[PDB]
């Protein structure tokens, strides 16, 4: 009751605090259902283990922020008409900064 | 304004890569974003960066193109 | 047209080099007490000091960088016969792979270019190089020593080649610092045949009489030919063009005395116009070209 009364004000940050705290089995297993990626290769279409940023066939790394080049190793934005990303924090400032696809390809990722 | 047999030089593309890696260097990302856009739009040889695309769980194959639901199965 | 300045840094024994990483952020200074510390540049321009720790037994002559997309990590040699790399975990370094497996002292280490993957240099006073590898970038925790080149001379310093376009072939460039008697070549060029999958010698400097005491290769950006600077008597400047090991072209196009010393150390801008170059007469002398494709100096420094 008291997390459906949270999400219905839009408090998402203290439902998962309840969420990640809750003393109850029950409770403590809504964000562990169907939340986990399986992340792929866009260039040799195989995938990868869940412990690495590297390719087993290709040997390219396949983690590189679309703006300063460098391995990203935790969160990565991904923008599905493009399947290009890279930081968090990168891409916000560049999608601020214009409305293009950093990595460059006619495509514009939020369509202004 | 280089018709598609220049491009295609093994001496044309060092001289990009080679300036883009530097301006690697001066840590001028946003400057190499644009002529990124630039030579995308004037090249149709060269092929942007390979990155990670997510895959689905039941179907198998990739979402990039209900909104909810995925269009593989 | 270059000034100089000073640095806010505080050190107790002698320092031995000075490496940035690729950005000009983070240098390695490596002290004659076997303690070696890494400074880091902040927003303001100042230098501050992040870590440091003793090393092994011997005496650290050389401490080097690595490319940023690999991690962070550095190789450093020293009279312990061995050889070692570093990692930051966050920062507290620690030691993944001893390479030792030389009789000698290991005078340098130097990584190869990024566009081929994890490969690190070692010759030592045997005169022997050997030549490392980590197939995985995953653990660093372990390495390869594929070829074994014998040189039948001494080492004193070893560079790769910068260029990285698909017609050059790896090479590397062993020189010498022995002095008998005799003349004989000090320098020497090794390039690598796909067909045999082995490292063969492939040109020598015969105009070098003298011990050398350091070589390095100016990058490529671009070029056509390659650019080498010998530290020896004096510095000189040699380009092979290139035509088994393929034939080079090889002809001088400067050499200056104007030190009355013996050169110690050379070095090469990101672009690869301006040497920088020091010697026992206590002045640090850069040199540029003009015009006139002419090799000239631009500062005397000390
Ligand atoms: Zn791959
Ligand atoms: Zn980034
Ligand atoms: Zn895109
Ligand atoms: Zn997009
Ligand atoms: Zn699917």
């Amino acid at each position: 009751s008291y997390i459906d009364l949270l999400q219905r004000f839009r408090l998402w940050n203290v439902s998962n605090e309840v969420v990640k705290l809750s003393t109850s089995r029950a409770v403590s297993c809504l964000n562990q259902a169907s939340t986990t990626l399986h992340v792929n290769c866009s260039h040799c279409k195989r995938p990868m283990s869940s412990r690495g940023w590297v390719c087993d066939r290709c040997h390219r790394c396949a983690s590189m922020c679309a703006v300063c080049h460098h391995v990203v190793k935790g969160l990565f934005v991904w923008c599905q008409g493009c399947s290009h990303g890279g930081h968090l924090q990168h891409i916000m400032k560049w999608l601020e900064g214009s409305s293009h696809c950093p990595a460059g390809c006619g495509h514009l990722c939020e369509y202004s | 304004g280089s018709p598609l047999d220049v491009l295609k030089d093994e001496r044309v593309q060092y001289w990009i890569e080679n300036y883009r890696n530097l301006l690697d260097a001066w840590r001028f990302w946003h400057k190499r974003a644009e002529f990124d856009i630039h030579r995308s739009k004037l090249d149709p040889s060269s092929k942007p960066l390979a990155q990670v695309f997510v895959s689905c769980n039941f179907c198998g194959k990739s979402i990039s193109y209900k909104v909810t639901s995925c269009p593989g199965c | 047209m270059f000034v100089a300045r000073s640095i806010a840094a505080d050190h107790k024994d002698l320092i031995h080099d000075v490496s940035f990483d690729f950005h000009g952020r983070r240098m390695a200074t490596c002290s004659s007490d076997q303690s070696v510390k890494v400074w880091d540049k902040s927003e303001s321009g100042d230098w501050h000091c992040t870590a440091s720790w003793k090393t092994h037994s011997g005496s650290v002559w050389r401490v080097t960088w690595a490319h940023p997309e690999f991690g962070q990590v550095l190789a450093s040699c020293s009279f312990d016969r061995t050889a070692a790399v570093w990692e930051e975990i966050v920062s507290h370094w620690v030691k993944r792979t001893t390479l030792v497996d030389s009789r000698t002292s290991v005078t340098d280490v130097k990584f190869a270019p990024k566009h081929m993957g994890l490969m690190l240099a070692t010759c030592s006073a045997d005169g022997i190089v050997r030549i490392y590898e980590a197939p995985d970038v995953m653990n660093l925790s372990q390495w390869s020593l594929q070829h074994e080149i014998s040189c039948k001379l001494s080492c004193s310093c070893i560079s790769w080649n910068p260029s990285s376009s698909r017609a050059h072939s790896p090479m590397i460039a062993v020189g010498s610092d022995d002095s008998s008697p005799n003349a004989m070549a000090k320098v020497q060029i090794f390039e690598y045949n796909e067909n045999t999958r082995k490292y063969a010698k492939a040109e020598t400097l015969m105009t070098v009489t003298d011990p050398v005491h350091d070589i390095a290769f100016a990058p490529n950006l671009g070029r056509s030919f390659h650019i080498l600077a010998i530290a020896t008597k004096d510095v000189r400047i040699f380009t092979l063009k290139p035509v088994g090991p393929t034939k080079f072209e090889i002809h001088i196009v400067a050499q200056f005395d104007n030190h009355n010393s013996q050169v110690w150390r050379v070095s090469w801008n990101i672009t690869g116009t301006v040497l920088a170059s020091s010697g026992d007469d206590g002045c640090v002398r850069l040199w540029k070209a003009n015009y006139m494709d002419n090799w000239k100096c631009t500062g005397i420094l000390k």
